Order: C-alpha cells, then sequence, then structure tokens
C-alpha cells in the first residue's frame, strides 16, 4: 500500500525531512525508508509526508551550487530520464534542483501534515 | 548556526557551530553525534578542505542565519 511511494521523512525530532521512499511497513507506527542519498532507517509515520511531488507555493529548503541550503518556494516541477527536478525561487531567482536537493525544516514539513501526513 | 554534514553513508546530520569553532571541534561534534572519529574525517565546502589548525571564520562560510553550508566528509 505505502510500499514502494516516494515521501519525504524526517528521522529526528526537530531534524529536516528529506526524500526517499518507503521499502517495508515494519509495524508500531514505524516504515523502513530508502533515502535518496542511500541511508535507510526505520522512522515513524508520523514523521512521513506522502508527497510526491511537492506542491507548488511549498516553502522548502534547497541546496544551491554554493554548496549552501537556503530557504526558497517551489514553482514548478519536470521529471527527465526519471529524474525530478524542482524549479525553486530564492531572493527572486529561480534554478533548477535534483529532488534530493530539496529538504524541508521541521516548520516547513509541519505545513504539510494535515494534507499529506501518513497516518 | 546551523550546518549540514553529509557523511559517507549518504546520511546528512545537522549541527550548530560559531564561526569560532575550530576544525577539531566540528570533527568532534560529528563524532559525539554520528559516532565517526575524528581520524577518519576530512572535510570540504564547496570542494576546498577545512584543515585542523584552522577555525570555521577564517573559511569565510557562515554569514547570517539563513545560509546554511553543507560540509562533505571525504
Amino acid at each position: 500500500s505505502f510500499v514502494g511511494l516516494r515521501v519525504v521523512a524526517k528521522w529526528s525530532s526537530n531534524g529536516y525531512f528529506y526524500s526517499g521512499k518507503i521499502t517495508r511497513d515494519v509495524g508500531a507506527g514505524k516504515y523502513k525508508l530508502l533515502f535518496d542519498d542511500g541511508y535507510e532507517c526505520d522512522v515513524l509515520g508520523k514523521d512521513i509526508l506522502l508527497c510526491d511531488p511537492i506542491p507548488l507555493d511549498t516553502e522548502v529548503t534547497a541546496l544551491s551550487e554554493d554548496e549552501y541550503f537556503s530557504a526558497g518556494v517551489v514553482k514548478g516541477h519536470r521529471k527527465e530520464s526519471g529524474e525530478l527536478y524542482y524549479s525553486i525561487e530564492k531572493e527572486g531567482q529561480r534554478k533548477w534542483y535534483k529532488r534530493m536537493a530539496v529538504i524541508l525544516s521541521l516548520e516547513q514539513g509541519n505545513r504539510l501534515r494535515e494534507q499529506y501526513g501518513l497516518g | 548556526m546551523l550546518i549540514f554534514v553529509k557523511t559517507l553513508t549518504g546520511k546528512t546530520i545537522t549541527l550548530e557551530v560559531e564561526p569560532s569553532d575550530t576544525i577539531e571541534n566540528v570533527k568532534a561534534k560529528i563524532q559525539d553525534k554520528e559516532g565517526i572519529p575524528p581520524d577518519q574525517q576530512r572535510l570540504a565546502f564547496a570542494g576546498k578542505s577545512l584543515e585542523d589548525g584552522r577555525t570555521l571564520s577564517d573559511y569565510n562560510i557562515l554569514k547570517d542565519s539563513k545560509l546554511h553550508p553543507l560540509l562533505r566528509l571525504r
């Protein structure tokens, strides 16, 4: 049911949500997640957003070219060769970011939980 | 100040630091959180190594609070 779905999920109380996919429901409200960067761990369902792609006008945190993460707003997405890219605006300028370069702060992800949270 | 550190496993962790933190202190913070001994840690920011003997301020990385640098272990 949720297995194989793309999600954004955090693994600590006050942590950031990172993109990945669910690989298993392990019960006790936990799910095994494979994050896109290769990290695998069990995460609480309350900490999973079943949101893919992240919707337009969501405030996110994105890794720019210069290797700083900072806040921006999603303005579009595109799928190419099976990879997803987001068009994100920062300080008035849009650039294209790989999916795995886009994360959510606690506050940013909490804004999505009512609509998209698991459970 | 919030920073991110990408480990060799693919996992990214956060830390709080100030410009006055020494690189050795950053490595000790990474050990404390993630268990990686400092002797295994080689840090970089945007392709430039952050070396023992220095502080974060020496690299002019930390600006205002909204910019969160990603350091990488190599």
